């Protein structure tokens, strides 16, 4: 239990660290909101 | 003319409707209007 404990502790340590380095990790929510505000802005330059 | 209050408006035949304000958009001396990413007047320069 004090191993399974320490692993799980240390791999929710390795998350923050990924989140904290890694500004791409939420590539899949940034593409989203991308294809989003890129249909908006084509819309609104198609106004021209 | 009429500042902070939705007006009618015509600048040298150019004419629109909206809140006129005074700006901190540091037009360039050659520069006489402002545009926004539709092609829609955004700013102008008052000819009198």
């Amino acid at each position: 239990q004090k191993l399974i404990a320490n692993q799980f502790n240390s791999a929710i340590g390795k998350i923050q660290d990924s989140l904290s380095s890694t500004a791409s990790a939420l590539g899949k929510l940034q593409d989203v909101v991308n294809q989003n505000a890129q249909a908006l802005n084509t819309l609104v330059k198609q106004l021209s | 003319l009429v500042k902070n209050k939705c007006v009618n408006f015509n600048f040298n035949g150019l004419t629109g409707t909206g809140v006129l304000t005074e700006s901190n958009k540091k037009f360039l001396p050659f520069q006489q209007f402002g545009r926004d990413i539709a092609d829609t007047t955004d700013a102008v320069r008052d000819p009198q």
